[PDB]
């Protein structure tokens, strides 16, 4: 029933990459399908990127469009899963209005390399049922509930004046650190939610907490190293961490950072889990651009970079000069190159079907044979928008598994860059320009 | 302080707000009102 | 002498626009849900950053336990505005010095049996020479800061 | 009433209950296999499993592209978010163009949220404040239609502590949000002194208590800019918020996906709801190629809205390229992502049925003779021209006392108002001295 | 300076001009409103 | 344990005691006339003596211009600054591209300055305003000084201070069993917070207790703290003391990068002669090195004209792999190594030259033993015939795919199979560009 934001997008079928213990890629499997090749590439440097022992390694998957070259970044960022950083960029989002093309890389590196960190705790956490103090130093008591206990703590000088600043009142729902002393509402316990009947501008009712009330634990928590330079950036500097006001950081904070971790690395009090940046669409980067990669693929905290690019020998931006794959040599033998293959009719076939198993869509075999022969007299990447519209109009046909029919009726109302091309040259004048 | 509840070295964390004794856990707790 | 001293007739709004014309009024409603999805809501910084499902789960605000800021104290520095940032920058120029003396004389061991990270520990920009404790600490390099 | 704006009779798409286009409906005519399409795309977005699939309106100036996309519009009616953009609004001085893409992205998701808006009126009876010395507030209120005591929180006094309430003034309570408003003092003690400095209001006539079922629409957007930034918080009454100028921001990925996680939340407890929506993109041959190179990313993102683009160039140079020719002025590598919708050319036959949709929306009443001439005219040159003689030619025939246009008001408009490829001949003659 | 026509707008304009909030007008004065609390005091202090 | 980066075997230039070099040491092979050139670079930045003396380490991509000069790196070590660059750093937003050059060129050059901290810091266990016996005429009582006891886990003890005191210690709100520190060299006392004995007196209470110090309650030491000229001219142009309205708005706003003036590095450089002079600061030049020079602008190349011959500045190191490319800025203009002839005629270029076989096949075993992999004869073989088909940065890079590779197949070294499948796996530069040809068309 209910439509979750997150839904059926170009890669959706993809759930990993799907090999063998062996790194044996099976011809269909986790919603991909072919590429042998490239797929056991992809699982060699999947398994690089887990050992995370060396740095600055990188691979440019190369091939045509509609050749699955985001479709194995995409599976192999969930076949990575979550808990190792994957900051998936496409090229042109690094060009910032108010940081350097040599920054919004450094900040792109920085923001795929995970710190993780124990951190010892105690928290209490629960509805506080009254506050009670004598009247004179103050002396005090007040009681916190959670759904398994009413409990009371005797407290200290400056927490009464704390609670009676922060004007708490019974029924609110609260944490303290206990070894910081600061104090948080959460909000009024729902049970509470009707003893006022017109609410102050911000208010906000939570379930009461449950377990025990004072848990004391270690936690583990992965901070991304980019945030670490951030948040020295300036003294409230963990605000740009979301407004995006990052700009340009000092070169020596973020060696201070380098050494700092190292430091911490050696004495074992956090660990460095290296993660990818996928830059997507490379080509798009400048000289200047690639020749800052040059260096940074060299520092001994750098990710496992991913690129992807469906030019030929091309023009690199930003100059005359023409290059394999519209990037420069002195950083493609930098790259380790692994090349994708054009589809046969047999993995077209099989994943059109994966796509409807995606979708929930059922379609004739005389159906997948036409649409299979369509996605292979024009690009793949057409066939599989056809199978929704087909959805569609087999709906709106009133049918249930969409036929020939629905399929030759899908192919008259949408066409494919070449029928659009050709119909665009038969009134060519009538358009603006060319 | 320590715990109320005979078999528990723990420091005293807070005190039962129904009985009155000092206690260290949720495990306490229970074992302190199951007894008072 | 002194300047020639101007002032304009005072910009007439009218009393329709002041009541109604006004998106920060005529659009209040909307704009507490603004503030109620939002993740600095302190029940979401709880909810993110001590009841995780993983061992290892990828949270935001993982930062406030290293950074010296309650999860409230992130929500009122987000939704009260510029007095919330002034006030917190003048209670961290008092504790910036306090957070000097610790990290220039503790040497021991490690934070807790050679293992885990401390409170503070993200505020690195104490550690340079030039910091203004150190500097403050150092009345050689004060001198270099004119 | 509404002003006759150049789209403002298209009302729909006026397909029938097979999706077959009617020969004119809904302010439309002819153009049907651009309009059964745009049939498959409605129940495209209706259906919502849908993330980040796009369409492509292809075709000559002056042959509805822009119409048939706010038909859609139309079809889906106000409840699901249709953001319009020019491609040339994405060339901002505070942004970089790749994060202006993702802005109106997040503009065309919405949520759609449902409350009981609770507003209580009147005049204030008493207000009486209920630790000591703070609890609670009892409020009394007072209409023509009887009286109520309210029991609000300490935050909202508050509020009638910052607005200067006492007993006696003409108060509105927002009981959902706290939205607090003095309107002046109850006319009763108009004459506590003879002449004071307050507005005196009468008491008010309607009921004290006022429920609404009403619907929130809020894009993921709003939430991000309301969030990313610091909100102001200063309701005028703080000279602090003078200083900081609120230019707009680079807000990062690391946020939205805290949003997502958010949103996730919030419609799982079914608070809300989401309306995935479109994204149109008029005049997209005028975003730069860095910007169509990002759209590799954002069409391909499981979160993104329905992007419908529209073009009327020709094989013209790609924008930004500054060499690279391309069918629609759009990059083949983005054309291939994308369902092309081609759009023709009108035959006379269809032009006077337009011109005749436009007379009658547009207040005119014409003569037959008249919109034969027109539409003779609009064979000659373009539909557009033809369309905009209309209200110059009924505004004439007013001056001339006639209450409809006759062949005479628009031959003369025809000699007062040159068209294009009128002046086109103008500026060959006249070529040296302009 | 904006004028307008309502007893309210006046209420916020006149807050305004006098300096929005004591908070907020001692923490530009003063430097902080704990600032302003000492700057009072310190008047009678040997070393402030 | 560490991870491996491109460069981590290289530990120095491996020279003799005579300054020649080595066929293969400090985990550098060949090179050795560039080698022994950067030797004769060492030794002048060991000097101190000079000033903006250049070089180019020029030739082709993969033949070890950066790995020598990391290498300087590593024989000058860690106590003077070496300052890393790439040409594209110039590209600021918020700051002009010559100005990024002379931020770069004050960073290469560091203060060593000597100072004694020293502290008086416990728990606070009395204040004892000390009365004189009689007070001075016309007063009620007089005190001579303040008595405050502190201790530490090594001790207590009394320390007697002057009357003054007592004002910062109400406006610090002292009492006793707080922990607070008093700066020997100043006199003004801080708190830290309540010692952690008193941390169970309640079950809450709304401060952090701090862990009781140990050492005496007077400590000492002298530190020796190195900052660059670039640290001092930061330090100068945006102060971090923050107690005015100026400073507290100008560290709320963005803390935006600024063209700092030509006076400013004048004034830093008036006071550190001093300090120089006055035996206080020794002064350590030290290295900018910029890979990748042929980035920079015709507007940057024509700036280092001043700054290489300025008298203050650093060694500088460039380093470029291209050939007669157009300088950058420029539509027509072609020179040497992508650098203006008019700077390249003020730079010691050192030629860098292509390996042969049999020292690629020495430079991969050099790898394989640090990057932690151990490979047959016969595969290294194979190896170092790859890289005489390719390049360096490939043969070299196959080594850990191999590894993972041999890995999985159940084998603890490379063998032959394994270098022949990730070559079939991992295409070149050389042998994609092939590949794109044959398909031109399509992509
Ligand atoms: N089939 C139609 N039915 C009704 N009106 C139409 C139709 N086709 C075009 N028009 C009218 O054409 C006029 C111009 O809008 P139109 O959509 O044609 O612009 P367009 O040329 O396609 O868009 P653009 O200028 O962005 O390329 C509008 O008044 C519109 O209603
Ligand atoms: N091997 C594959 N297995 C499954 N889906 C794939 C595969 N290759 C391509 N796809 C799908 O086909 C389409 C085009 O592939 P994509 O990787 O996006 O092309 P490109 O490399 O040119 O950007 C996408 O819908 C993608 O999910
Ligand atoms: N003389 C050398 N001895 C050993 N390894 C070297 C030597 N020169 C280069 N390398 C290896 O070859 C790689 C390529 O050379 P490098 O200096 O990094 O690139 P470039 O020549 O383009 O600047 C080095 O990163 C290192 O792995
Ligand atoms: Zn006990």
């Amino acid at each position: 029933d209910v439509t979750r934001i997150e839904r059926i997008g170009a890669h959706s079928h993809i759930r990993g990459l799907g090999l063998d213990d062996a790194l044996e890629p099976r011809q269909a499997s986790q919603g991909m399908v072919g590429q042998l090749a490239a797929r056991r590439a992809a699982g060699v440097v999947l398994e690089m990127i887990r050992e995370g022992k060396i740095a600055g390694r990188a691979v440019l998957i190369a091939g045509q469009p509609g050749t699955g070259k985001t479709a194995i970044a995409m599976g192999m960022a969930q076949a990575l899963g979550p808990d190792t950083p994957f900051t998936a960029i496409a090229g042109s989002e690094i060009f910032s209005l108010e940081m350097s093309k040599t920054e919004a890389l450094t900040q792109a590196f920085r923001r795929s390399i995970g710190v993780r960190i124990k951190e010892e705790t105690e928290i209490i956490e629960g509805e506080v049922v009254e506050i009670q103090i004598d009247r004179p130093s103050k002396v005090g008591k007040l009681t916190l509930k959670t759904t398994e206990m009413e409990t009371i703590y005797d407290l200290g000088t400056k927490m009464i004046e704390s609670l009676t600043k922060d004007k708490v009142q019974a029924g609110d729902v609260i944490t303290i650190d206990k070894a910081t002393g600061k104090i948080s509402k959460l909000g009024r316990s729902f049970t509470r939610a009707r003893d006022y009947d017109a609410m102050g501008s911000q208010t906000k009712f939570v379930q009461c907490p449950d377990g025990e009330l004072q848990k004391r634990k270690e936690v583990v928590h992965t901070v991304s190293l980019h945030e670490i330079d951030v948040i020295n950036s300036r003294t409230q500097g963990f605000l740009a961490l979301f407004s995006g006001d990052t700009g340009e950081i000092k070169s020596e904070v973020r060696e201070q950072i380098n050494a700092k971790v190292a430091e911490w690395r050696e004495e074992g009090k956090a660990e460095i889990i290296p993660g990818v940046l996928f830059i997507d669409e490379v080509h798009m980067l400048d000289i200047e651009s690639f020749s800052f990669l040059n260096r940074a693929l060299e520092s001994d905290m750098a990710p496992v970079l991913i690129m992807a690019t469906n030019r030929g020998i091309t023009r690199i931006r930003g100059t005359s000069y023409q290059s394999p794959h519209g990037i420069p040599i002195d950083l493609l033998d930098r790259l380790l190159i692994v090349s994708t293959t054009p589809y046969s009719e047999k993995d077209t076939k099989q994943i059109l079907r994966i796509r409807c198993e995606e979708e929930d869509v059922e379609m004739s075999e005389d159906a997948y044979t036409v649409l299979t022969r369509i996605g292979l007299e024009t690009s793949l990447r057409y066939a599989i928008q056809l199978i929704t519209a087909a959805s569609l109009v087999c709906r709106k046909r009133k049918g249930t598994e969409v036929q020939v029919d629905d399929i030759k009726r899908v192919y008259s109302l949408f066409l494919d860059e070449s029928r659009s091309t050709q119909y665009m040259k038969e009134y060519q004048d009538a358009f603006l320009f060319n | 302080p320590r715990c109320s509840v005979p078999g528990c070295p723990h420091p005293r964390r807070y005190a039962c707000s129904r009985t009155g004794q000092a206690l260290c856990s949720l495990q306490c707790y229970r074992i302190n009102l199951q007894m008072r | 002498w002194s300047p020639f001293h101007i002032s304009l007739k005072p910009y007439h709004i009218s009393k329709f626009i002041y009541r109604h014309g006004q998106i920060r009024v005529f659009n209040h409603s909307r704009d507490r849900w603004l503030r109620v999805l939002s993740p600095f809501a302190p029940d979401y910084i709880q909810r993110s950053l001590f009841h995780r499902k993983g061992i290892n789960e990828e949270s935001c605000f993982s930062f406030l336990r290293f950074i010296d800021i309650s999860p409230a104290e992130m929500a009122n520095l987000m939704l009260q505005g510029l007095l919330a940032r002034w006030l917190a920058l003048f209670l961290s120029l008092k504790a910036s010095y306090r957070l000097h003396q610790l990290r220039s004389w503790g040497a021991p061991e490690g934070e807790s049996h050679q293992r885990y990270l401390r409170n503070k520990d993200f505020l690195l920009g104490v550690n340079f020479p030039l910091s203004f404790p150190n500097l403050c600490s150092c009345p050689l390099l004060k001198s270099l800061v004119f | 009433t509404q002003r006759i704006a150049s789209h403002s009779h298209v009302k729909g798409l006026g397909l029938d209950e097979s999706g077959l286009a009617k020969q004119a409906a809904s302010g439309l005519v002819g153009q049907e296999n651009a309009r059964e399409a745009c049939g498959v795309i409605v129940e495209l977005i209706k259906s919502k499993k849908m993330a980040g699939r796009a369409v492509l309106l292809a075709g000559p100036p002056g042959t509805g592209k822009t119409a048939l996309a706010l038909a859609i519009a139309q079809e889906l009616g106000s409840k699901v978010p249709f953001c319009p953009m020019v491609g040339s609004e994405v060339y901002s001085t505070e942004i970089k163009k790749t994060e202006v893409l993702m802005e109106n992205f997040r503009r065309a998701i919405g949520l759609r949220i449902k409350e009981t808006k609770e507003v209580y009126e009147g005049e204030v009876t008493e207000l009486t404040p209920c630790g000591k010395t703070i609890s609670h507030v009892i409020i009394g209120l007072k209409t023509a239609k009887g009286t109520k005591q309210l029991k609000l929180d300490p935050s909202i006094f508050e509020s009638l502590q910052k607005e200067r309430v006492e007993a006696g003034d003409v108060i509105y309570i927002e009981a959902n949000s706290g939205a607090v408003k003095r309107q002046g003092r109850c006319d009763t003690y108009a004459t506590e002194f003879d002449l004071e400095a307050e507005e005196y209001v009468p008491l008010p006539k309607g009921d004290v208590h006022k429920k609404k079922e009403i619907i929130q629409d809020v894009t993921l957007h709003d939430l991000d800019v309301a969030n990313a930034r610091p909100q102001g918080g200063q309701d005028i009454l703080s000279m602090m918020g003078q200083l900081m100028k609120p230019k707009k921001t680079e807000i990062t990925d690391k946020l939205r996906g805290e949003i997502n996680k958010v949103v996730n939340k919030y419609i799982d407890q079914g608070i809300a709801e989401l309306v995935p929506g479109v994204l149109f993109v008029d005049e997209v041959h005028m975003l730069d190629i860095e910007c169509f190179t990002y759209l590799h990313r954002a069409l391909e993102s499981s979160i993104a809205p329905i992007v419908i683009f529209a073009s009327n160039r020709g094989n013209c140079v790609i924008r930004g390229t500054e060499d690279i020719t391309s069918p629609h002025g759009i990059p083949l590598d983005l054309l291939d992502r994308v369902m092309i919708i081609r759009t023709m050319l009108y035959t006379p036959q269809e032009m006077k049925q337009i011109i005749k949709i436009r007379a009658q929306t547009e207040g005119i009443n014409i003569s037959e003779e008249a919109l034969n001439h027109l539409g003779e005219i609009g064979t000659k040159t373009t539909l557009r021209y033809s369309v905009q003689l209309l209200t110059p030619a009924n505004l004439l025939a007013k001056i001339n006392g006639k209450d409809s246009i006759e062949k005479e008001h628009v031959e003369e408009i025809s000699e007062l108002f040159y068209d294009a490829k009128s002046s086109a001949k103008i500026l060959a003659d006249q070529q040296d001295k302009y | 300076d904006s004028y307008c026509n309502d007893r309210s707008a006046e209420y916020e304009r006149r807050v305004l001009k006098e300096g929005g909030s004591l908070a907020a007008k001692q923490c530009l004065l003063n430097g902080a409103p704990e600032l302003a609390a000492d700057w009072l005091n310190r008047r009678s202090q040997f070393f402030p």
